[PDB]
């Protein structure tokens, strides 16, 4: 009866592909709104229109485990790979999995330290997806089916 | 016998003078519940059978002749009690009170954020353990947590012999807080900071970390109060509140129940007489803030107290939102004159900026409407913002920067610069703030898109004088100078780049050009292709000669070049070359789709450009009938190219947040699609509580 | 600057007029929702209308002190009196007094023998503005001006 | 080896059998925080130095041959541990325990409404201390607090004789809480109960109060745990949190912070993975409920626990509404789509009924839509509810009636019959509950109008067979006989009287005549005026000859009689005499107003009449031209008779929501209203979002 989407997130470096940490996702937000100039301040003309709208994506994880070699070896770019499984309404337990990944994700946490008192463990690592002049947004959708 | 009353009240209250501030509600613990101290200074007869010392005390306060006959020592004690009660805010009996007034007088330098004065005071010498305690809290707010921990340990070592229970208690709690925060911060460094900062920040070396880890192992704070002498616990039952590990325990539950009552009032539309729920929770908020800042408790920097103030201030702000348009009924407004509306003063600004996280402020904006309330003490807010901006400029300019202070500070500075949208600032202060924002805010914690949108927010109450456009010019020229390197690219978290800086300048200054960009362009070569591509965005910021040279050196045979050219108005129509190029790009993406069907459907990255092409087809921009051949991807493609054929059950409501008013007007005028969008909007608003959908419906009342 | 409506309420028996208890008003909900039959089940015809909307005026008081005579003596109707210093936006200072009273009331306290463990005093007493078929609601307002 | 781990875990869980259920989250303190027992039962590792603490036990559970290798005593111990872990709902290891079924737990019978069964068990001879402890909880739930106190003291004596610590602890806390119940009950009795009925009840003689004060005094439960053997402290550390008067210390702040997280998720629009915040709140709720019921602790009939469960269930229902109305993105749909709806089963129904107040149920319906969420376990709800109705019927049937039971249980019965609108109920059970509601409900707590509207709510979904119509008719007959005494006046807290019961009967059943009312009509005479008034109110429910008798006995004389006449269909169109009366009443109001202009003006009763006259004037019901002589006395009147001159600053939100369909249609028909009303409406909805205002805006005006 519970949600069968206990996704697993793999955080790997973008330059070469080295794994940084594995974790189980906790929350993920898609933000979709305009603040370009003012509420209506886009540049254009009578015959011109540009969809300058910008989308900011944020993620976070739980059960974060770092790799021994990555901690031992210590413009960087990183990627996150989701791993879930499809479950259509028409067909349950779809063997075909579902892969999501962001090739360019920034590990810039909105939280900084989260100074707590209690002995509660919840190391949530908040990321955010970046962009480039070549590609507007980086994430990718794909299914085994 | 007035002498007996003065002796009793002095014996009860004089030892509390050592504390810089005493909570109003917690006073009831001093007398063993003989009375009930309401938050607004009114004081209500508690179940008791006493002489009624408080009524007589206020009688002496009202009548000069009555107090004129007191003895010298009793008169001095009465004067001390008078100034104590005035300082706290206890006024008079509940019955005698007919009209009272509130106040906001948090008197902590650490609260105010005047880091230069904090550093100056730290540099100054010390003469009393209170001064050292102040300096410890100041250093901890300034991030020097090793120095703050050492000074707190020194404070403890002095207080154990000075025989001051309050200072020993408060320093013990705060040293435990600094240990907890330093441990959590170093854990965050070791784990994430490698990945986030891109480097292994170790402000605290391993030996000192091990030292603090070993120094007070098995230190249970819940036994701290019990471990103190009999006199302290008997007379400082007020201070049982902090000693628990979970400080803010009872007060959190009381805030929860007051929140419940306030929400019940909002749902019912009930009218509150006397002291409303909002007034009491506000006074408790301010009492806690004053208590912990004036007494210099480091616990204010923790997530427990940050969440507490976040919940309290949010509650006040949402209640004020309701009260701005609350039910009239013709009776509520008739009972009292005008309205005690909520206005955001300097202390509220400091509270919201410091104690919120940025996402919390975005939550407040989404739920409440902060632009519609009135702001006051603009001079104080300007001083606060100038302190913040000059602090970040002074620190980040220098290679030296306490990284732990950066972690403890960047949240505050981020929130202050984010929440200064609603404040008016002087041209001097505005210029300095924007200079700091554009230059010395670090790249790690603030990216280009966030930088631009925060500047754009900062330019709300005040337009752009020449100084601001000059500083933006300087920043953009610096970025152009740094963009020579072949291994450097612009990454935006929000999705806004320096082209938006240029658009901002050109919108706020129609006739504007830059000689620095013109002269850096005049010395360009075909070898440095990336710089050419970057400067392609800042075309209107160039001179005519530079424009001609830039046009000669490169064409627009590309999709990103096409988007940049149309955006800054280079091309008013799509030439055969441009439509051919986009057709080719869509062909290669389509064959990629055909290949990927077996591997899985993928449409997220280029969907921006598919949506753009679809809207262009809708807007009579692309006049080629080949566009129909590539229907089949549902990423706002069928939405625009073939609205009739699009499957509306795949519609997402969030696709109406991004469209501009021109495109909203155009899509509002179509008879083949309007019904689905309007019914989706109406059921969305009926089932949701977002104001943007109200705005769309206003634009789509049709 | 505070809400200048600090008040005193006087509870009296309606048949005779003996003072029952005195307190200070805390809040006063004024609700008006249609609850006859279903959401839309009122009886009417083409030319027939009757406002069947029914007001319920719940009030509350705090710090209740009862009378020694009332405690010693021990279809019972009861009344309420409420008094407050009035105020105007132009001139908060106001000699005139606002008189509120509820001749027909029930002491239908929502306390229901509440049992908060803490030793906190709260003699909260909730009213219910009763009425009769002759008079829809019994309250009165008159300013002294 | 496996024997070692089995011996250790059995030594650690040996005394934990005695509690009939223990919270999963509370198991952490048994293991000294070695593991982290999640609410779902998954055991996530948190701290371990050794090996095989719980992974070995999970392996033994998985492998049958490994269990085979164990010895006979170890085999029995493993079987016992297996039983314990399947009853507690605790999985053996998170590492392997991923997705799992979430099903509501089980509880004891005192949770259920089997009051007759509780009496049956009480009458039987007790077997052991546990039987009598359950019996004491049954009596206290049955409101025999004298007997509950006596028997709790008895079993405390038995426990100290036998040295069974658990029952000693539970009975001592239950007896302290029943002592609090007795104390606060006598207090509230002496205070208000005399004022609510007419005579004060004395269920407890003053000797009994003196005895319970004297036997134990200066007894604070905070030291109860401290005053126990170290064996109890070590083994039953799980019971430490029960010994505090500030009960629900932790669960309250945890609920607050998880509500804050849920609200942040709501405002942000974020999507959660794994177990959400609402799921863990629900399992914490069930854990604590089962812990306090299966163990039979008296702390469940108290305000702290009632508000805790109130806020819990309220939060769960707001989250259910949110997920129901949450917008789904294509990316989110690909990640997850078509989520199962919120489950609202029998246990949640009893939770709401027992632990809600009427005003909080109102608040929940105002905030969340509980009609939309489906209801499960209909038969169990039917059985519990019908048991409640039977218990109240038999309580108020016998002359003997426990006042304490009435007070402590009437809230639960009131809320259950209130909240039973949504559930479907069997016809026999419907007969039982309506018989209970009408005939055997009091007037101290439930008034007449509240009772009517609750009957209507129960009529909302599960419709009424003819047994119910007969019950309502007989109730009206009982009220008729009651009105013989010329001393009792009809009242209503909600402005709803017996005429409303008759209206419900006539609306559900098209044609219906009461024989008993027709009989009682023929015997009354002129002297009994108020009985004639009551039968005039209930006029549409008796035979034609009785109607003729009532018509001959009196007619319309005053304004109230006229309004009642239109309220039960007697008069279809106002006549010249009726309007002559209406202008006469308006003259009386005018001269009253001019005389009282020295003092203020009052319109709460007269506002209904004046407003309704204004409405009648709006729809052209009254053609009299003298109607426009009474302008400028009542805001509603001026609005509806002369809208042009009515300045639109006295407009009232109550009107803006208190409308009629044809009223709103007529308002929209007139532009003079339309401009100002739509202006205030859009201002209201944009400034503050309300369901009714938005519905009115989008249904009639546009």
């Amino acid at each position: 009866t519970v949600i069968q989407d206990t996704a697993d997130v793999y955080f790997k470096r973008k330059s070469d592909g080295k794994l940084v940490f594995t974790a189980e996702a906790q929350t993920a937000s898609f933000s979709q709104a305009i603040s370009e100039e003012k509420l209506r301040g886009g540049i254009g003309n009578k015959p011109l229109y540009i969809l300058k709208s910008e989308k900011e994506i944020n993620l976070t994880v739980k059960n974060a485990f770092f790799d021994l070699e990555w901690l031992a070896m210590t413009s960087e770019r990183y990627e996150v790979e989701y791993r879930t499984i499809a479950y259509n309404p028409d067909t349950e337990e779809v063997y075909s999995d579902i892969y999501i990944q962001f090739p360019n994700v920034s590990p810039s946490g909105e939280f900084e330290m989260s100074l707590e008192n209690g002995n509660a463990l919840a190391p949530e690592i908040k990321f955010e997806a970046l962009a480039d002049t070549d590609t507007d947004e980086m994430a990718v959708v794909i299914e085994a089916s | 016998k007035d002498d007996e009353v003065i002796d009793y009240i002095y014996g009860k209250i004089s030892p509390l003078f050592a504390l810089q501030y005493i909570r109003k509600i917690d006073l009831k613990h001093v007398f063993e519940y003989d009375y009930h101290f309401e938050v607004n200074g009114t004081v209500v007869r508690h179940k008791n059978k006493g002489f009624g010392y408080m009524e007589r005390f206020f009688e002496l306060k009202e009548s000069c002749d009555e107090r004129s006959k007191l003895s010298k020592k009793q008169y001095e004690r009465f004067n001390a009690l008078f100034n104590f009660f005035e300082k706290n805010g206890v006024i008079c009996m509940a019955k005698d009170a007919g009209t009272l007034n509130t106040s906001i007088e948090i008197n902590s330098l650490a609260y105010h954020g005047k880091y230069d004065v904090m550093k100056k005071f730290i540099e100054e010498q010390s003469v009393s353990i209170e001064d050292d305690y102040k300096k410890a809290f100041f250093l901890a707010c300034l991030g020097r947590w090793e120095e703050s921990y050492d000074l707190y340990s020194n404070i403890i070592l002095n207080s154990i012999d000075e025989s001051n229970g309050c200072v020993y208690y408060l320093s013990q709690i705060n040293r435990y807080r600094i240990y907890q925060s330093i441990t959590q911060a170093v854990t965050q460094f070791n784990g994430l900071g490698l990945l986030t900062f891109g480097r292994h920040y170790k402000p605290f070396t391993d030996e000192f970390l091990a030292r603090i880890e070993r120094e007070m192992t098995n230190f249970n704070i819940d036994d701290l109060f019990n471990g103190m002498p009999f006199e302290f616990q008997k007379k400082y039952k007020i201070l049982e509140f902090l000693s628990d590990n979970q400080f803010l325990y009872d007060d959190t539950v009381k805030l929860f129940e007051l929140t419940n009552k306030v929400r019940s009032e909002m749902s019912e539309g009930s009218y509150s007489f006397g002291m409303s729920s909002d007034i009491v929770v506000l006074l408790r908020l301010y009492d806690n803030l004053r208590f912990l800042y004036e007494n210099c408790l480091w616990s204010v920097s923790f997530h427990e107290f940050h969440q507490y103030i976040r919940n309290s201030m949010s509650l006040l702000i949402e209640k004020a939102e309701y009260e701005r348009t609350r039910d009239i009924d013709e009776l509520g407004f008739s009972f009292f004159g005008k309205k005690s509306g909520f206005f955001m003063e300097y202390y509220d600004f400091v509270n919201i900026s410091r104690h919120f996280k940025i996402d919390d402020i975005k939550n407040l904006e989404r739920s409440c409407s902060i632009d519609k309330i009135r702001f006051g003490e603009q001079e104080k807010i300007e001083e606060y913002l100038v302190g913040i901006a000059e602090e970040i400029t002074k620190q980040f300019s220098a290679n030296g920067m306490n990284v732990v202070f950066y972690t403890q500070f960047i949240s505050e500075a981020k929130a202050a610069l984010y929440f200064a949208k609603y404040v008016k600032l002087s041209e001097e202060g505005l210029g300095k703030i924007v200079k700091a924002l554009l230059f010395y805010f670090p790249e790690r914690d603030l990216d280009i898109g966030k930088r631009y949108v925060w500047l754009e927010r900062l330019t709300k109450c005040n337009e752009l004088p020449k100084s601001i456009i000059s500083i933006i010019d300087d920043f953009l020229v610096l970025q152009a100078e740094k963009h020579i390197d072949q291994n450097y690219s612009e990454v935006s978290s929000n999705g806004l780049y320096s082209r938006d800086y240029g658009a901002l300048i050109k919108h706020f200054e129609k006739n504007f050009i830059s000689k620095r960009l013109s002269e850096i362009t005049l010395c360009l070569t075909q070898d440095k292709q990336k710089q050419i591509d970057f400067l392609f965005k800042l075309l209107p910021l160039l001179s005519t000669n530079a424009k001609s040279h830039l046009l000669s050196f490169k064409s627009v045979e590309n999709i990103n070049d096409l988007m940049n050219g149309i955006r800054i108005g280079l091309i008013d129509e799509f030439t055969p070359e441009h439509e051919e190029l986009i057709i080719e790009y869509l062909e290669t993406r389509k064959v990629n789709y055909i290949v990927e069907k077996e591997k899985g459907i993928q449409t997220f990255s280029s969907n921006d450009y598919m949506s753009t092409f679809g809207i262009w087809y809708f807007l009579e921009e692309i006049n080629n009938s080949k566009m129909e051949e590539f229907i089949g991807m549902d990423d706002q493609y069928d939405f625009f190219v073939d609205p009739e054929n699009f499957d509306y059950k795949k519609f997402i409501p969030s696709w109406l947040k991004n469209y501009n008013d021109k495109l909203l007007g155009k899509i509002a005028g179509n008879k083949h699609m309007k019904h689905h969008v309007i019914e989706v909007l109406k059921e969305r608003v009926k089932n949701s509580n977002d104001k943007r959908y109200l705005e769309i419906l206003m634009n789509y009342f049709i």
